[PDB]
């Protein structure tokens, strides 16, 4: 209805406005009109930081010093604005991202830009969204945002990755277990029973099995260790990817 | 009567060009959503907005707890075609693809407070920087990052960036970056030369490969949601992944994929990726996968 929107709108512009809703009747419609243009006229870089933690700054195109850098830049790097000013932006950024950091601030071919590079905080850095325009000089936004290893294996058992944590639980580099099945590494006794659990990880396809076993050291020593596997399906065909399994010890 | 709301448009943060051609409902529905608009920003606070809006690639949204985009950054046209006066004050949901109007909701509520999602809105303007009428509108995905505030209401406000589409594409492209094209099961059918110069891969030995046996594995589950999502919405932005390196080690990589149909049956026909190298080899010593054999 017209009206009833219409009077909605009027009865929440009287809660708004403080001197109009303190008052007792409520006035007429071309009163609180008048209320409103009055109180509006007698009275966003905190939004874009409530947003996405971004704060403001403006580098040069050919030095690559600051010509400005809003407050913001304490919050989302803790770094004052003394120790933005008077430096260059490739001071603030990682090492191997000056290359980088070059071809977007050539004006020779350009304009907007937007890259991502590692800024320093406080030796850590972060990852900052940069986007702006030209203006020479950059006008841009920067905004925030061992008991076991994984393994995961193809449908017959060999290793197709394997990750670092493995030298550690098992004591084998990654290119000893890869290219090899996991029941090599399997006691004769739990073969069976390791052949047995990549038999049901295919045919429950998604569900989590659980087999435990003795996985065979580089010490050459009878690790007992409980392997719990899961098929993993391509998003949209479905297809078996691979079997990814996590070994922990004992 | 005409003369006094003729004055609440010329005081309303507007452009005099734009402000005194609404109706009376449209400036009540404005004027609300300004001054709930500062009633929030009392809250959150305790010239330069060219600077802030035009270096901005999104556009930033306050919505209220059920629904109400009580505030839409200006830039929100160039993006989007829908300008500011048209959608301040309506519900999202009224401007949204409606299978993602659940995951607005859910984004909407409440004890994390950060919001990383992506949602599909109406958007009226073609490549060609040319606007049309609201019955042509397609759909537009956006990346939304914000957080949810409680305030005296809770409130979500959040910054929604487009996914650029890699065909229409206005940005110098980092020497850093690389392009990939790929199934819709995320398997290369091509690639870009110079993966070879930044992980040291051939364009040749990846294509028929499966992208998931070339990314770590500690990654795979953040990878997954991104292809749903790239598969649901047609466009996604993943998070920092490392791909496996030729002769071991890792890359850091942040990929931004995108759904192509194909323009005369308007079958999806492939999926485009822009690829951004985040660093260098990382453990390059250390072998993962069989391949770096
Ligand atoms: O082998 S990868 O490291 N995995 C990739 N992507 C990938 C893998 C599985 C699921 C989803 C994705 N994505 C879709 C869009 C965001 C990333 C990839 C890419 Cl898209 C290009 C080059 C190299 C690689």
């Amino acid at each position: 209805r017209r009206r009833n929107k219409m009077t909605a709108y009027i009865t929440e512009l009287s809660d708004m406005v403080p001197t109009c809703s303190a008052l007792a009747r409520k006035p007429d419609k071309l009163t609180i009109l008048r209320m409103a243009v009055s109180h509006m006229k007698s009275l966003l870089k905190h939004l874009i930081l409530e947003a996405a933690d971004g704060f403001l700054f403006i580098v040069s195109c050919e030095t690559g010093r600051v010509v400005y850098v809003s407050d913001s830049v304490t919050p989302v790097l803790n770094q004052p604005q003394s120790e933005w000013f008077g430096s260059t932006l490739y001071d603030q950024v990682h090492p191997d991202d000056v290359d980088k950091l070059r071809e977007q601030l050539s004006t020779s071919e350009n304009s907007r830009r937007s890259f991502i590079c590692r800024m320093r905080c406080g030796p850590h850095f972060v990852v900052v969204h940069c986007t702006g325009y030209i203006k020479f000089c950059l006008v841009a936004i920067g905004r925030l945002q061992p008991t076991e290893f994984i393994s995961r294996h193809n449908i017959e058992g060999i290793f197709t990755f394997v990750d670092h944590r493995c030298v550690a639980t098992v004591g084998y580099q990654p290119q000893e277990l890869l290219g090899k099945n996991i029941v090599e590494f399997c006691h004769p006794e739990d073969q069976q029973l390791l052949r047995d659990s990549f038999q049901q990880v295919v045919k429950l396809k998604g569900q989590v099995l659980s087999v435990m076993f003795r996985f065979r050291s580089k010490t050459r020593e009878w690790l007992w260790m409980r392997t719990s596997s899961f098929t993993f399906q391509n998003p949209y065909s479905d297809e078996i990817e691979y079997i990814i399994c996590t070994n922990t010890n004992v | 009567e005409t003369e006094v709301f003729y004055e609440l448009a010329h005081e309303l943060p507007l452009p005099h060009s734009v402000s005194s051609h609404l109706d009376k409902a449209s400036i009540m529905r404005l004027a609300i959503s300004f001054l709930r608009t500062h009633k929030l920003l009392s809250s959150v606070c305790s010239q330069m907005d060219n600077l802030y809006l035009k270096a901005l690639e999104g556009f930033i949204a306050v919505v209220t707890q059920d629904g109400d985009m009580i505030f839409l950054s200006e830039n929100i046209s160039k993006f989007m075609g829908l300008t500011q006066v048209e959608l301040t004050g309506h519900s999202i949901f009224d401007f949204t693809h409606p299978c993602d109007h659940e995951e607005i909701r859910e984004n909407l509520t409440l004890v994390s407070t950060e919001r990383d999602f992506f949602m599909r809105m109406k958007c009226t303007v073609t490549n060609r920087g040319r606007t049309v009428n609201l019955k042509s509108a397609t759909w537009k995905v956006l990346h939304c990052t914000g957080q949810v505030r409680v305030y005296n209401l809770s409130c979500l406000i959040i910054m929604c960036e487009p996914i650029q589409h890699p065909s229409h594409m206005d940005i110098p492209l980092d020497s850093k970056t690389f392009l990939s094209r790929h199934s819709m099961d995320m398997k290369f059918t091509y690639c870009d030369d110079r993966i070879l110069e930044l992980i040291g891969y051939h364009p040749e030995e990846l294509l028929g490969r499966s992208a998931y046996e070339f990314y770590h594995a500690l990654d795979s589950e953040n990878m997954t949601k991104s292809h749903q999502n790239l598969c649901t919405k047609g466009q996604v932005v993943s998070g920092q992944y490392r791909m496996l390196a030729k002769h071991g080690g890792y890359v850091w990589l942040e990929t931004q994929g995108t759904v192509i149909y194909n323009p005369r049956n308007l079958q999806p026909q492939c999926i485009m990726c822009v690829n951004y190298v985040l660093s260098e080899i990382e453990k390059n010593d250390v072998v993962f996968s069989m391949d770096q054999t």
